[PDB]
């Protein structure tokens, strides 16, 4: 994931 | 119900409601914000909505708009959508949720009430997406029910593109045609009973999200709905  | 409106440009925003990061700028609807130097602000979402609610029982509609995607890199994110949802629908999560979903429920169709045509610039790893930029029809999930390749030439063209979105309330079919001037054309259709999903009032509008290196602008918008009886 690209989250953060 | 019967509703009609017409914005040949956004030198007027008389009936438009702005939420989250969206604002009127350069005689367009700017869906996500830019800083004082014009740089896209990361991790923001915005909605620009027609302020008055309407109903979808025994109704067909046609809407058309023009739009531009401005990118500042080869890795823009995340895109935008035209959506229908209840009138209290807020701006939801930024990034790949497109301002339309919450992370804890984004692929749970029972937990959402939103239908959209999305223009997706970033292939998300977090849920099933095609491995290319795409245009899709979303029904209660960020995982599109109907999806087609959006050519990178058109994505990065900086052209003023057109979308036509119609709903035939007899056949229960939602269709989008997307056209680029001297570029691609795109056609997607899906059978979906909107009056079943939305037995009450709804509003229509646009949602954009970052992401990074991208701003989405709506340049014109018209709409008409009519009874099927
Ligand atoms: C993570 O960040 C990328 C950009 O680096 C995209 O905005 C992507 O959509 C993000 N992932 C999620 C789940 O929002
Ligand atoms: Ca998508
Ligand atoms: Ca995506």
């Amino acid at each position: 994931s690209s989250v953060g | 119900s019967e509703l009609s409106f017409n914005y040949p440009n956004f030198q007027s925003v008389e009936d438009i409601t702005f939420q989250g990061g969206a604002s009127p700028r350069n005689e367009t609807l700017q869906l996500t914000p830019t800083d004082s130097n014009g740089i896209p602000i990361r991790q923001r979402a915005g909605h620009a909505v027609y302020s008055q609610p309407f109903q979808l029982r025994d109704t067909s509609f046609y809407t058309t708009f023009t739009f531009v995607i401005r990118t500042t890199s080869n890795s823009p994110a995340d895109g935008f959508a035209i959506f229908i949802a209840p009138p209290d629908f807020p701006v939801k999560r930024y990034g790949g949720y497109l301002g339309l979903f919450e992370p804890n429920t984004a692929t749970n169709t029972s937990a959402n009430k939103v239908v959209a045509v999305e223009f997706d610039t970033w292939v998300n790893t977090e849920w099933k997406e095609p491995r290319y930029r795409h245009i899709g029809i979303d029904v209660n999930s960020i995982v599109s029910v109907r999806v087609t390749r959006w050519q990178d030439k058109d994505v990065f063209s900086r052209s003023i593109a057109t979308a036509h979105v119609g709903y035939d309330g007899i056949s229960k079919i939602l269709t989008a045609f997307v056209t680029y001037p001297d570029g691609g054309n795109y056609v997607l259709s899906h059978v979906v009973d909107l009056a079943e999903i939305f037995p009450g009032d709804v509003r229509i509008g646009f949602s954009g999200a970052t992401g990074q290196y991208e701003t989405q602008y709506i340049h014109s918008w018209s709409f008409s709905s009519t009874s099927t009886n």
